[PDB]
């Protein structure tokens, strides 16, 4: 029913660095056109916290919006010999790549993005984990995104933030105590946070919260070319100036001049918009990324 | 169906600027990139401009770099390729295409070719001349020389064109003056020599000059 | 810098494959394409990203790229595919595409000696102070026809202006040649005569005052 999923908050840019052959579809997404690093994203029940809160950042669209750093090497090459510094976080994920992708970008324990990376011609396996050349169909031009998750801006800082899971020795590349016992071994999905100054945080529950407001990326505007993206900052506000003519529902018109049949764009408040915050040790706090991914976990018996 | 159709291509002489124009259908223009090829006469071919899918980068090939620009429009769907101190090498087809990807990649589509003539002759008509047969069977040969006329093309038909059957016009010369001279020949049965007479017309539009000329 | 190399020109039978090369550094990591010119018309995409074959190419022609050389290969050669082929590469570090110089693939034929005819001036140029004298050669395959005048058995070397051949409409090629004199020097001879050669075969045409 949300014809809007592509209009999309900041750059709505879902290319990553070095892919730039779908630029004229990723950068920006928009409503026309695919964009392989994006629409998987909205395949039914494939990533179902995104497509809950699919009005909020992507990793590559809080990537170029410069909300996350990029990890230091931003990728990894998978066929060299030693293999990559990503190897220990990308072997402990256990992943499923469609066919056809040249890259695949996670949020690292850093909270900054890496990427595992294949040569020219060569496709990743289906594990995510190694390169192959297959005569096949054409690559991807984009990357493929290894977690479920979406991010937001924000200044609250995590400095003081740590994973703190009960009864666990090992989640991911976490070790979190010394257990010299026998342990259970599994992979599970495990929800996890990024914030200012954090690392990432694992956590035993996901707990969050949306704060519905009438900022900027509280709304979806578009105009008619064909439906066209329209940045919201040319609307004028109630009793300011712009470089358009706006209009819009209730929630737009209280704050931005509606202009009626004289607008060049319609703008509508996006369903689930606003900022969320996570429970993280029995306290709220407003996360740079909120997200799932799959890893080993070790647990005391 | 993708159609990519160019205009402005025209003769100038050099110093002087052209606009070469490339208007394009059956997709969007949002999501495609948009080149300049030209191909000089007879040699290969050789990529001059691309402007991207929304116009933030323009490249530009090392022999036009800074004498030419690029711009495009969606509204009018439209790529502008302005083309100012045009030299004499720069003559050529250009050739606009499509690119399939924003970058790296192959061109998948091209258009019809604008001629661009960067000469400095003059726009002069022809003159003509009859080349009668003298002392093949029963047929004989006759027709008329075109001759020092710039630039192409000049058409030149046969009795209001109602000869054309047996008519070659071959392809004109370009002397060291860079004037064309053309000829036009006829064959004809020997028993028909006599009764009915043979006046081609040659015609040359840039020059507005038409000549109806007889042959002996 | 980078540099795409194709053979000056290739020839082949019908009905047997033709294979055409394009060579530079890399050209394994690299996407090669290759484009189709037929004369008179617009560059066809018929190969790209290595092996791909654009919409409307028929099985007969395939593209590859391994051990660091193109190959453009073309089974059951039909004659309609007598034309130009160019391979490019756009590697990541370019900001621009590069072009190979071009293949150029005849097909292998019928032999036809040339046909020549030569017109003297006329009165009303000659009254003008102008002397021009008209070669037009036709029909003959291949197009290798080197024209060379001749004035009283003595060899000229000006005033002649030749074009290259070009296709007619009976899949033969035709050219033709101009010489220009004074009317001095068109009375002061016996003879002029113009002379086509095919493959040595140097047929000659003759006028006179």
């Amino acid at each position: 029913e949300d014809p809007h999923l592509r209009n999309r908050p900041g750059k709505g840019h879902n290319y990553i660095d070095g892919m730039t052959q779908e630029d004229a579809t990723c950068k920006p997404v928009t409503y026309a056109g695919a964009c392989s690093s994006f629409d998987v994203l909205l395949e039914k029940g494939k990533f179902p916290l995104f497509q809950s809160y699919a009005h909020h950042r992507t990793l590559l669209e809080a990537v170029h919006d410069t909300i996350i750093a990029k990890a230091d090497p931003p990728s990894c090459d998978l066929q060299s010999a030693h293999g990559n510094p990503c190897m220990k976080e990308k072997l402990v994920m256990k992943t499923h790549c469609p066919n056809d992708y040249q890259s695949a970008h996670y949020l690292n324990n850093d909270g900054k993005m890496a990427s595992v990376k294949c040569p020219p011609k060569y496709e990743l396996t289906e594990d995510c984990n190694f390169c192959r050349q297959m005569t096949g169909a054409s690559l991807k031009k984009g990357s493929y995104p290894l977690q479920d998750l979406f991010c937001q801006s924000s200044e609250d800082d995590g400095s003081k933030l740590k994973t703190k899971m009960k009864g666990v020795c090992e989640v991911g590349v976490q070790a979190l105590k010394k257990c010299d016992g026998q342990l259970s071994t599994a992979h599970e999905v495990v929800p996890f946070a990024v914030f200012k100054n954090s690392k990432k945080v694992y956590l035993d529950k996901l707990d969050l919260k949306t704060e519905e407001n009438l900022l900027p990326d509280s709304f979806v505007c578009f105009e008619h070319k064909e439906l066209k993206s329209f940045d919201i900052s040319q609307c004028p506000k109630i009793g300011g100036h712009g470089s358009k003519k706006c209009t819009g529902d209730a929630a737009f018109c209280s704050a931005y001049e509606c202009t009626a049949q004289y607008a060049n764009a319609y703008c509508s408040h996006a369903n689930g918009s606003g900022i969320v915050q996570i429970q993280v040790s029995g306290v709220w706090k407003k996360p740079l990324c909120v997200g799932y991914e799959r890893v080993v976990v070790k647990r005391e018996l | 169906q993708v159609h990519l159709v160019e205009s402005g291509g025209g003769v100038v002489q050099p110093g002087k600027s052209l606009r070469l124009s490339c208007a394009a259908s059956g997709f969007i223009f949002n999501h495609f990139g948009i080149h300049w090829v030209r191909q000089s006469p007879g040699k290969g071919l050789e990529w001059v401009a691309v402007i991207w899918y929304d116009g933030s980068k323009k490249y530009f090939a090392d022999s036009v770099k800074g004498r030419f620009s690029i711009s495009r429009d969606n509204s009018q769907n439209t790529v502008y390729l302005q083309m100012n101190s045009l030299r004499t090498e720069d003559t050529a087809v250009y050739y606009c295409a499509r690119e399939r990807w924003s970058g790296h990649s192959y061109l998948d589509y091209w258009g019809h070719g604008a001629l661009v003539t960067v000469s400095s002759a003059s726009t002069k008509g022809p003159s003509v001349f009859p080349l009668a047969p003298s002392s093949s069977g029963g047929t004989a040969a006759l027709g008329c020389l075109v001759k020092d006329y710039f630039p192409e093309p000049v058409t030149v038909s046969w009795n209001s064109g109602a000869l054309t059957s047996g008519v070659h016009t071959f392809p004109a010369v370009l002397q060291s003056s860079g004037l064309y001279s053309l000829s036009s020949v006829v064959t004809v049965p020997s028993s028909s020599l006599g009764t009915q007479t043979y006046i081609c017309n040659v015609n040359h539009k840039p020059s507005n000059t038409k000549v109806d000329k007889k042959v002996e | 810098s980078n540099v795409l190399t194709q053979p000056p020109s290739v020839s082949v039978a019908p009905g047997q494959t033709a294979r055409i090369s394009c060579g530079g550094n890399n050209l394994e990591s690299k996407y090669v394409h290759w484009y189709q010119q037929k004369p008179g018309q617009a560059p066809v995409l018929v190969v790209y990203e290595d092996s791909g074959r654009p919409s409307g190419i028929p099985e007969r022609f395939s593209g590859s790229n391994s051990g660091g050389t193109a190959t453009l290969t073309i089974s059951r050669v039909e004659a309609g595919d007598e034309a130009d082929y160019y391979c490019q590469e756009w590697d990541t570090s370019s900001d621009y595409p590069v072009f190979g110089g071009g293949t150029k693939v005849t097909v292998l034929q019928p032999k036809a000696a040339p046909s020549v005819t030569l017109f003297p001036p006329s009165s009303e140029e000659l009254q003008a102070n102008k002397a021009t004298l008209v070669c037009l050669i036709s029909d003959f395959y291949p197009g290798a026809v080197t024209v060379a005048w001749k004035a009283d058995s003595s060899p000229v070397k000006a005033g002649v202006e030749t074009t290259t051949p070009s296709k007619q409409s009976n899949n033969k090629y035709a050219a033709s040649s101009y010489l220009s004199l004074t009317p001095e020097q068109w009375k002061s001879h016996r003879s002029y005569s113009c002379q086509v050669t095919h493959e040595g075969s140097t047929v000659e045409k003759t006028v006179a005052p």
